[PDB]
RNA sequence: ACAAAUUGCGUCUAGCAAUAAUGAGAUUGAGCAAUAACAGGUCUGUGAUGCCCUUAGAUGUCCUGGGCUGCACGCGCGCUACAAUGAAAGUAUCAACGUGUAUUUCCUAGACCGAGAGGUCCGGGUAAACCGCUGAACCACUUUCAUGCUUGGGAUUGUGAACUGAAACUGUUCACGAUGAACUUGGAAUUCCCAGUAAGUGUGAGUCAUUAACUCGCAUUGAUUACGUCCCUGCCCUUUGUACACACC
RNA sequence: CUUCCGGGAAACCAAAGCUUUUUGGGCUCCGGGGGAAGUAUGGUUGCAAAGCUGAAACUUAAAGGAAUUGACGGAAGGGCACCACCAGGAGUGGAGCCUGCGGCUUAAUUUGACUCAACACGGGAAAACUUACCAGGUCGAACAUAAGUGUGUAAGACAGAUUGAUAGCUCUUUCUCGAAUCUAUGGGUGGUGGUGCAUGGCCGUUCUUAGUUCGUGGAGUGAUUUGUCUGGUUAAUUCCGAUAACGAAC
């Protein structure tokens, strides 16, 4: 709450959010095949450039790694 | 520490400082110019305390705009039968003080004190009764029997507790708030003491050494002897 | 001028004289500045600061904008004028203070291209050494003009061409061919200054992605007039007056 | 006139002295803070004007005396300088234009500064930046506490909304390095936010000046003077020289 003289309380309600946390709980949804076989819910990176660690995004037809939220899109596209 | 043996500067001084006087009132007997306080140092200085009695500032009227210098009173008076008053104007209450101290020491006089009835014990009062005036205020010293203080205002009690004086009674006309003309006053009230020819004063002396006669050897020689 | 420099001696001392010199009749301007002060100015120069105020919702902060430039008007510093001593064309052909790029785009030589604006290509230079012998301007010399708001004067508005940069729009500035207004020496008032001075006349630097139209310095051309006095606004503790404090507002 | 070697608050006074220290030659008239007020009213005198007598209610803290220091501020006498003239010269004030300040307006036209000593000033020659102002935005910053526990407390982009730009600043849906436990709470932090009339600093003018001070004396009760001047001369408080300390000091 400042002070000034001429023009106050133009108020744009300064509604910022944080974070919604209305979705994207951590994996514990998972599932294993008893001896041994394991089935990995959000398959792994295909990327070599990371250890295949990071639980890859199942979405509509663009996914994405976890390095890497913006890039790794699942379109696919092709290199020739 | 004295740290500074003094200078003889006068013939007199330079004999205190070569010890041919040794009596404070030689040079009251023959009237001399006491003009150095390192005189009275060496006589008293024990039991010579200082009182100030205002610090009175004063002003000038400067173009922009005022000056202030300070007329500081002080007063010693060695606590039986020696008086002094001091006045000075500095840029600085310090280098009042520290200097209307000198002043009141240069005009250090001898009080006398006398019986007021009955002549037993240490003469106390005051032998007559003494006005002095300086500027339309004049106390009106009088003596008073053994017993009743100085009873005065606070400030000329101030120089009377100091004088030796014990059983006085005042009384003071005119501008008594000028305490300039107050100190001053009674200081020529006090002083004027031994200055009133009473019946008892008039078989007279052999009449004089006159201390330059009694040691005209030691001012004939130039040469600062010691101690 | 490093002054016994002689000069009918001023209160024996600070009698101008210009006279003596022949680099020198001060080579001669600046800086420097006491005591006491002002409610001068600066909290917006600062991590100088009391206190006051504010702080996730900033006055702080970074972004996109805007503005600080906007206008019936008033006021000051200052620019080119109002022209024949001039405006043009030509020719001749004199500076000085300075400044110039290695953690930032400087100084620019040379060729070359372009009405220009500029642009290209290739150097110099950390600078008595290169730009640069910076070969500055006004002025000098023949002509066109024939005083006619003219060819004086360039505000004014179109247009394109440009530069610098992310970005140009009461515009960043710059080129051309148009557009030629006010303006003809400026009322009462009023500023500045005494020798290389006043004024005319350029140039450098300062700020500066580009922007002087201002401020500091520099040189050139070079006068008139005083060499005084206290009417004028003046200012300095001499005397005197007062009924004046915060002092004649 | 000279002085007290008398008095006085002093200016002064041969009386304004001998009014001494609680003082005494007789005698009379008069004063008691300032106003109100020589008014009101009564008596009395005058042709009258007026004269003599003469209050108070009320108001008020000063009013007054003498002297010092402030105006080489409208007074003499000096002595300077072109921010003074004079003898001029060039100027602006006229004209258009650049700015500066106002006023106007505007969302804001950010502002400091207003005689010399505010005004092409603040080095204030600004498209943004500056920027302080205006609109939209945007960012966050500390700790002990504390409550999720690590079943994701976070933090980031696509994608369509919101945009000025992708500000996942926000978000429809997605995966994610997760821990500084991202706290409401200490409260420090910034500030071109306020007061230069709370200040430091610097700077400006006072003042182009020639002017100030100190110890030691005599001057005065004291404020304060003297030194720091009569004259001559100087750019000069610069010097002779009267030389009332100087050897002084700026």
């Amino acid at each position: 709450a400042k002070k000034r003289k001429k023009k106050n309380y133009s108020t744009p309600k300064k509604i910022k959010h944080k974070r919604k946390k209305v979705k994207l709980a951590v994996l514990k949804y998972y599932k294993v095949d008893e001896n041994g076989k394991i089935h990995r819910l959000r398959r792994e990176c295909p990327g070599e450039n990371c250890g295949a660690g990071v639980f890859m995004a199942a979405h509509e037809d663009r996914h994405y790694c976890g390095k890497c939220n913006l890039t790794f899109v699942f379109s696919k596209p092709e290199e020739k | 520490e004295d740290s500074k043996e003094w200078v003889p500067v006068t013939k007199l001084g330079r004999l205190v400082r070569e010890g041919k006087i040794k009596s404070l009132e030689e040079i009251y007997l023959y009237s001399l110019p006491i003009k150095e306080f390192e005189i009275i140092d060496f006589f008293l200085g024990s039991s010579l305390k200082d009182e100030v009695l205002k610090i009175m500032p004063v002003q000038k009227q400067t173009r922009a705009g005022q000056r202030t210098r300070f007329k500081a009173f002080v007063a010693i008076g060695d606590n039986n039968g020696h008086i002094g008053l001091g006045v000075k104007c500095s840029k600085e209450v310090a280098t009042a003080i520290r200097g209307a101290i000198i002043l009141a020491k240069l005009s250090v006089v001898p009080v006398r004190r006398g019986y007021w009835g009955n002549k037993i014990g240490k003469p106390h009062t005051v032998p007559c009764k003494v006005t002095g005036k300086c500027g339309s205020v004049s106390v009106r010293l009088i003596p008073a029997p053994r017993g009743t203080g100085i009873v005065s205002a606070p400030v000329p009690k101030k120089l009377l507790t100091m004088a030796g004086i014990e059983d006085c009674y005042t009384s003071a006309r005119g501008s008594t708030g000028t305490l300039g003309n107050f100190a001053k006053a009674t200081y020529a009230a006090i002083a004027k003491t031994y200055a009133y020819l009473t019946p008892d004063l008039w078989k007279e002396m052999p009449l004089g050494s006159t201390p330059y006669q009694a040691y005209s050897d030691f001012l004939s020689k130039p040469t600062p002897r010691l101690h």
